[PDB]
């Protein structure tokens, strides 16, 4: 337990399931949903990932 | 980008298709009819072809 | 969120054994499921619901 | 995201400082905005992102012939903020004539300021109604922000004035000041100093300095209402989510407030509940139910409990409600803040839509309508002459203020899914 | 032989031309023949194809659509059992299923 | 390669003689040219290739009626330089008829410069706009060079005339060497000494020794424009691959410039990025859009955060562009120079072709157009009349400018696939 929880971070792990996943950070979603406005009002036909990628970074 | 991909072959491509490139416009000079409108009509349709294919290695 | 988070935060923090924190971290996420409208048995429910989120992008425009 | 906060008037100046020396205490902040050795929160509602987290309050300070303003130079705290936005009668119409000679260059600071800062969200007056120099200014300039910025909301911290008539004009200052209210803001927070002093003299025997009291009330009042933004909470991180629920007509935009400790010198959540329930703990003064109520507690609570106390206040049926239409009660709840001494630990505070209001109202607009009939208490201002010959603008307040009682009583009917 | 007759039956089918006598009829057969005798894509990647299918069955269990899902693998793994297959399918596709998850009323 | 800098006028002589004070300070060079004991770098591109590195600067200077020059002589820097390449009103006429008079000795010192050099790439032109002695003579000379060396690349440093108009002749002698600059040179680097004078008003409370501090400035921006050159870099390292990604027309060769540390009395690269991308850290004052953006750094970087920089930048999205093709900003990277004191360590400068100086230039326009259709204001030189009887070569600059502004604005709209 000791090496698992430090070494390889078991714990915040499952934080940062529950800040993103389980959307528990509800600080990042709302200015993370107001950037993403013309990107989700374009049909994903249109969209890609190197469209996606940094704006998650202006997000974060 | 060196290394072996469908990336590398590209480039590779890019390159050639601009070496071809100077080679005719270096010797042109300035404007001048010498029959090049053939040769310029190949070369540009190849650019914008190639440029619009890495559009599609972006992502 | 909240009663939730407060179980699995117990059943891992004393947890003296790997095993009790996998069997932890399980029937908690299998438990969201059925407090959520993601079960077998209420995908009817959800579909009430998704019938209530039409009017509303609906009232938009 | 970003406010910007306006204080104005000697009031509303007196608690906007009193507040941003609470939220210097509050985080890690030193008296000349160094991040301290124990600051983590979010630090970017009216923080500038300094470097050196030099948090820099968005803080605008505007009024002339600055008294109170000097009181506020000598101190540490003028090192806090200080991005060039501060700038140096008690009747609405010189008030008003006063904003409107100095409006370019004030407006400029505020431009100055709106460029500068990353967003701008909200404006939130620092206020008190009939304030002296804050009546007549702050309409006029408050119209001159809706006009000029009207995708922004308005929320407006002031007190109803009791001052025992002295000024005669009030009634008329307070009912074109609150005309701006109706239709330039979007959010108004109004207190009684009345029950404000019986509460101050139910809890210890002061009342003498009321001043510096009410600026610790409405201090933590503020705070309270921020700590889920300021410091990492769910939801109600904007202020529209939060006014959203409150608010079903436009107009009727006044909410009553209430504190459950009356003493600071803890147990669960179903005791607060039925405290917050009783109208002694409501900081504010026929048959009224609220539209719809929301809490904010922080403290320590059990996250089961919450659950089983709104069970049991429902069960109890210990409230009305109104006719027309599903609404609830509303719980929120955030962190008990750190890094100020914790004193009875559980603090909440009430934010309800009410139409006892509407009597209040009616009262104002009694003492409104007897100094009209009577006519000798405009004083016969030149200013307010010039501005208006016929004083129609006192009529058309009028107005609009009966508009809104009908709204209230037409509420408190059934029939307010036809006009009100 | 039996291709003209299709290529021509299809014309009727999605154009909804019935009338072989209409111009409109053999500009639309000209233009299908044209469009067939234009060889300007690679052939069909049988693996791509299969990770396709499997990420449509993906997007089903992601979804809770278990209904939706196990027809989806059910349906797919009988049909892959005696190219075409493949052909098919990508054909058929050119994005995923359209309903999103709302056409899993399987009678039978 | 060899590079050969030509300094004129009064202020190209200052700002020339700073800088090879510059660099006499920057590399390991002696006061005598002498090679030190901490001086590789790459020291070809204006030194002379002496045999004990008596690195002897590629300075040509030729001007009339020396006064500055005397106070250039008593200076033990006149013995870093003296091939006997010195040379010894303020009007365009009569700096261009004395200039006629006497251009083939100095074009014969050109002429034996020229030869005496390895090889020629470009002309940096040490001036300002309507520079006095400069005006005129500079503006025949360059015609002189530009006929007589069709192969080579001009580079011209000046700053835009503020003087507050007295000589009224001023906009024609800047009209006419303006229509030099467009059409007998490739670089016009222009700067304003008001903008320059806010920053010197800003930094600090010194504006009353201008010409020394200016020269401090314009010496920064040209060791850091040839720092990637004398100090061995990547690229840039020719003038012309440079020049070639600003230039997307030959008649638009006009670049703003600005400087990232405002103060000298360190952090990552993304902040440096924000910082040039505000036009507070510029140093030169409708919609206007860049063509192209180019900034040279010179400090102490994280060579994998400038990809996280442009990555950042990018998302930020925190510019516009031109609709009018692809093109971006562009980074280039240098070591920060050794042997002088280094304070804030990172110090940027930007290169930008910007179609807000096309309103600078209708300033101008405006101002010749006034003093035209008054004409008070050319008072009559017979030098000018017998230059030219009708005076139509300020007509024909002034058509040359209003294409140039027509290029520019057709260059704001996405027709300039069609013709500007």
């Amino acid at each position: 337990l000791d090496v698992l929880n430090k070494k390889y971070s078991l714990l915040d792990h499952m934080q940062a399931m529950r800040r993103y996943l389980l959307l528990g950070q509800g600080d990042f979603i709302r200015h993370l949903m107001d950037l993403l406005k013309p990107e989700l009002v374009r049909p994903a036909t249109t969209l890609y990932q190197h469209n996606l990628t940094g704006i998650l970074e202006t997000a974060v | 980008f060196i290394l072996l991909k469908p990336v590398f072959h590209c480039l590779n491509e890019i390159l050639d298709l601009c070496h071809s490139f100077c080679s005719l416009v270096s010797q042109n000079l300035g404007p001048l009819d010498e029959r090049g409108a053939a040769q310029l009509s190949i070369l540009v349709k190849g650019f914008s072809r190639q440029s619009s294919l890495l559009f599609k290695i972006l992502s | 969120l909240e009663c939730s988070w407060d179980e699995l935060w117990n059943k891992v923090q004393q947890a003296q054994d790997l095993d009790h924190i996998i069997a932890a971290h399980e029937v908690f996420l299998d438990t969201i499921i059925s407090r959520c409208l993601l079960d077998s048995d209420s995908r009817a429910l959800l579909n009430q619901l998704r019938a209530v989120f039409d009017q509303i992008i609906e009232l938009q425009n | 995201r970003e406010i910007i906060t306006l204080q104005l008037g000697q009031c509303g100046n007196q608690i906007g400082f009193e507040f941003w020396k609470q939220l210097c205490a509050e985080h890690g902040i030193s008296p000349e905005g160094i991040v301290e050795e124990f600051a983590t929160d979010r630090k970017d509602v009216f923080f500038y992102q300094a470097d050196d987290e030099h948090y820099i309050p968005r803080a605008v300070l505007l009024d002339l012939e600055p008294r109170v303003i000097h009181s506020i130079l000598n101190s540490p705290y003028a090192k806090l903020y200080n991005p060039e936005n501060i700038y140096l009668g008690n009747n609405w119409a010189s008030g008003f004539s006063q904003g409107e000679k100095i409006h370019e260059d004030i407006f400029d600071i505020i431009d100055r300021e709106a460029d500068g800062s990353d967003s701008l969200e909200g404006f939130v007056l620092c206020h008190s109604i009939a304030g002296g120099t804050g009546s007549g200014l702050g309409s006029y300039l408050l119209e001159r922000l809706n006009d000029r910025y009207p995708k922004k909301l308005v929320q407006t911290y002031s007190v109803f004035p009791n001052q025992d008539e002295d000024v005669v004009v009030q009634p008329y200052n307070s009912l074109l000041t609150l005309k701006r209210l109706t239709q330039n803001a979007d959010c108004v927070v109004v207190l009684d100093n009345t029950a404000l002093n019986r509460i101050a003299t139910d809890r210890l025997h002061i009342q003498n300095p009321s001043f510096s009291q009410i600026n610790q009330l409405v201090s933590t009042i503020m705070s309270a209402s921020t700590t889920t933004l300021r410091y990492p909470g769910y939801m109600n991180n904007d202020l529209i989510g939060l006014i959203a629920s409150l608010i079903p007509t436009p107009r009727l935009h006044f909410l009553m407030t209430g504190y459950t400790p009356l003493t600071t010198d803890k147990t669960t959540v179903l005791d607060v509940m039925r405290r917050l329930l009783q109208p002694k703990n409501v900081m504010v003064s026929t048959n009224h139910c609220y539209i719809a109520i929301l809490n904010i507690i922080q403290g320590e609570v059990d996250p089961t409990q919450v659950h089983k106390s709104l069970q049991r206040i429902r069960e109890r049926k210990l409230a009305n409600f109104i006719p027309w239409g599903p609404a609830s009660i509303q719980v929120a709840l955030s962190r008990k803040s750190p890094y100020l001494p914790s004193a009875h630990r559980v603090s909440g505070l009430m934010m309800a839509n009410h139409t006892s209001i509407s009597s209040l109202f009616e009262r104002t607009c009694r003492q409104y309508d007897k100094l009209r009939k009577r006519e000798a208490f405009l004083e016969q201002f030149r200013k307010e002459d010039m501005f208006k010959d016929n004083f129609d603008e006192m009529d058309t307040s009028r107005e609009i203020v009966q508009q809104l009682i009908d709204e209230y009583h037409a509420a408190t009917r059934p029939d307010y899914i036809s006009w009100g | 032989a039996q291709q003209e007759r299709d290529v021509r039956e299809l014309v009727r089918g999605v154009a909804g031309l019935q009338d072989e006598a209409d111009p409109n009829f053999q500009l639309a057969l000209n233009f299908a023949w044209s469009n067939f005798r234009f060889h300007r894509f690679l052939d069909v990647n049988s693996h791509k194809i299969e990770k396709t299918i499997e990420g449509i069955y993906e997007k089903f269990v992601i979804h809770s659509d278990l209904s939706k899902a196990a027809s989806w693998k059910r349906l797919t793994e009988e049909f892959l059992n005696a190219d075409a297959h493949y052909s098919i399918l990508s054909l058929l596709l050119c994005l995923s299923d359209s309903p999103s998850n709302s056409s899993y009323v399987e009678t039978p």
